[PDB]
RNA sequence: GAUAGUGGCCUACCAUGGUUUCAACGGGUAACGGGGAAUAAGGGUUCGAUUCCGGAGAGGGAGCCUGAGAAACGGCUACCACAUCCAAGGAAGGCAGCAGGCGCGCAAAUUACCCAAUCCUAAUUCAGGGAGGUAGUGACAAUAAAUAACGAUACAGGGCCCAUUCGGGUCUUGUAAUUGGAAUGAGUACAAUGUAAAUACCUUAACGAGGAACAAUUGGAGGGCAAGUCUGGUGCCAGCAGCCGC
RNA sequence: UGAAAUUCUUGGAUUUAUUGAAGACUAACUACUGCGAAAGCAUUUGCCAAGGACGUUUUCAUUAAUCAAGAACGAAAGUUAG
RNA sequence: CCACUCGGCACCUUACGAGAAAUCAAAGUCUUUGGGUUCUGGGGGGAGUAUGGUCGCAAGGCUGAAACUUAAAGGAAUUGACGGAAGGGCACCACCAGGAGUGGAGCCUGCGGCUUAAUUUGACGGGGAAACUCACCAGGUCCAGACACAAUAAGG
RNA sequence: AUUUGGACAAACUUGGUCAUUUAGAGGAACUAAAAGUCGUAACAAGGUUUCCGUAGGUGAACCUGCGGAAGGAUCAUUAAA
């Protein structure tokens, strides 16, 4: 489990140009970094 | 701006190769998807700007004449030229010229140069280069002549000079000044080195200000036949140019020269 | 000397030994050891906190009284760390027992009933036992297996032989939210059994379906890999995403 | 030298001839080959000390094979001191 | 020189056999898998990098990672498509011997451009031309539309 | 009650050392679903036997010493059959 700290729109560029919809979190257990994949939501709108 | 910058990827995507197949023009775009090059080289092939060389087991993309002019068009948006195109004022042997505008409005020339794949647009490139460096020189030298706005890789936008050539001229009234100024103008071609064998009647172009200030000049177009004087043949070439404006001006103008004209061997001590 | 008792266990006095590439010693362990567990043609690989046996500990260390047996934590004493009440003088504390709370985290149940079983303790047949048993919560896994079964009709066929043609029956399909009479538990419940008392199960009077809703879901339909040559929208969040990708 | 320019030469270069000094190499012979554990080794002659193969009706009678530990040698280039 | 025998450095065939192949008398006697023994590797980078130890005056040597990143990097063999090699035809839509010339003047005629209300439209269109042909403009006009179906009727 | 000396020995303080949780403060570097600028973007092309060890100068690059390898395309021409 972790903490929403951004949502992020990474790029793929070659050879599939897709923009990618990624949350950048902070874990609860360590203190750590992570960013992550959304899947089948084109809004987020599940996301804060 | 963006359409215009791919079109000018593919025209660097000239440069590497011969021939170029269709995944490196797919690539040297470096664009989305199959979408925009694809729609693109179609839209290049029916507006025959593209063609397709199918070489076994190899497709290819062969640029004929047309699919060049819009990137010269974009290099000429850079360089502050033409807006609109297209006035058919003499179709030459190694040019073909019109009359255009810029978006300041005023006419210019327009002299697309055809002289495939890659060796007819880059010997039209080399003509372009040549003639404009030619009329560098020519204006550097201070010899009346048109200025030249560019030289758009292989099309020489210059500008437009109110003049008619002197088979319609019947004559004016400083006729012996004109046959000193046509004899002093081959002896400053001789004192630059070159002679102009071509410097027939179609040639000598004449602007007309006024008929009192009497402020006016010529125009000198003998690209192809200019020929130094260091060559094998020169000596009659200056006298045919001598003899061409004597002939005229005895046949047209009806004027023989009181003073002697200039040979070869007065004009050695010259440059 | 000490001990219940050998023994460097310790003390005095002597020696200078002991272990080691057949890996000593040091270091790491998300290491309690084993019976065992999962997976295989064989040989192997990886787990074993966890129902049985043995060890160790009761916040961390230490010390001890009593007693056959304890270096005992539901016994004491001191320090260290936390923490409770207080009229400020003092006084009490150990849930890694059964329930339950906070914190922690992906992660884990009721502050229920009972000694009737199974055993154990005592002065003892009787008293006591969160040991244990019972029920709740429980999709941790495991076993068994409801969500329908028969007809008649027509209509479309197919086949079997008689077809000279009709039609004579035997099957088997498909449908027709066409029709018929049946069967039965899920559920409710007199009672009885069950049990310490119950709940539930096994029985059983009385109800309980055409089931157009006592309504089966979860993931897929390019290839791997069973399944679309289908329609619409998309084609500015879209050739896209275990792998290859078109 | 593809092309060209610095240097030296009228006191004479370069080239020619007769000499002398220095240090380095050991061609052609030189493979269709040889030796050495490898790196490596090509002039003569000598000294020293090895070595393989061959031959043996000589001797010992398992003394062996491969080798972590350890040890010698090791082209070229490079370091210090003559 | 001939014949034999050891012990070498090399050669040349084959394939019995091996291998993915080039090839190999060992790289054979290996799924029908075991003569003895030493060392090494486990997709590609990061990287022979970092750190520690050790050796050295130095240069360096030996030993030697992980984080992170990625679907290929490879080995052998095979084909011809962008080879800008050279050689012949064999031609007056090419050159030399020339002849007539065009582009030079005026005009006829086809195309483009401009202009328009239209200069209809193609790249000779049998496109020779006031009407037609006309395919283009300025206008003015007819004739639309079946059957079904609600009304309306022969004094209309 | 108090008290001497012993062994057992919890702890406490002082330093010095590693191993850390930190907080703050100081600096440095990496990045952009960021945005504008000049430099060689909107510029020309160029090198191309390939490597291995070692030494040097270097520049955007890379070259030059010394010694090895082929992981480089043996024709002809003497003889043989």
């Amino acid at each position: 489990k972790g903490i929403v700290l951004e949502k992020l729109g990474i790029e793929s560029k070659q050879p599939n140009s897709a923009i990618r919809k990624c949350v950048r979190v902070q874990l609860i257990k360590n203190g750590k970094k992570v960013t992550a994949f959304v899947p089948n939501d084109g809004c987020l709108n599940f996301v804060d | 701006t963006d359409d215009f910058r791919v079109l000018q990827a593919v025209e660097q995507g000239s440069r590497s190769h011969e021939v170029v197949p269709t995944p490196l023009i797919h690539q040297i775009s470096g664009m989305r998807s199959q979408s925009g090059t694809n729609r693109a080289i179609s839209d290049l092939a029916k507006l025959s700007l593209i063609s397709k060389m199918r070489n076994v087991k190899y497709d290819g993309y062969r640029l004929t004449y047309n699919g060049i002019d819009y990137l010269a068009l974009k290099t000429m948006l850079n360089r502050d030229t033409v807006y609109s195109v297209g006035n058919t004022i003499g179709v030459g042997k190694e040019s073909d010229i019109y009359k255009v505008s810029d978006k300041n409005g005023n006419p210019r020339v327009m002299k697309i140069h055809r002289l495939q794949g890659a060796n007819w647009m880059h010997l039209s490139r080399l003509a372009a280069n040549k003639e404009y460096q030619f009329m560098s020189m020519l204006y550097s030298k201070g010899f009346k002549v048109p200025e030249p706005f560019d030289n758009s890789r292989h099309i020489v936008v210059m500008e437009l000079i109110e003049g008619y050539p002197m088979r319609r001229l019947r004559k004016h009234k400083n006729i012996p000044k004109l046959y000193s100024d046509l004899m002093c103008f081959i002896v400053d071609l001789a004192n630059s080195g070159l002679i102009h064998c071509d410097f027939n009647e179609f040639n000598i172009m004449i602007k007309d200000k006024l008929e009192d200030e009497n402020d006016c000049g010529f125009v000198v177009i003998d690209f192809p036949q200019c020929i130094s004087i260091q060559h094998q043949d020169a000596d009659y070439y200056f006298q045919r140019d001598v003899d061409c404006i004597r002939r005229f001006f005895k046949k047209k103008l009806k004027y023989e020269p009181k003073p002697d004209s200039s040979m070869l061997d007065t004009e050695g001590f010259g440059d």
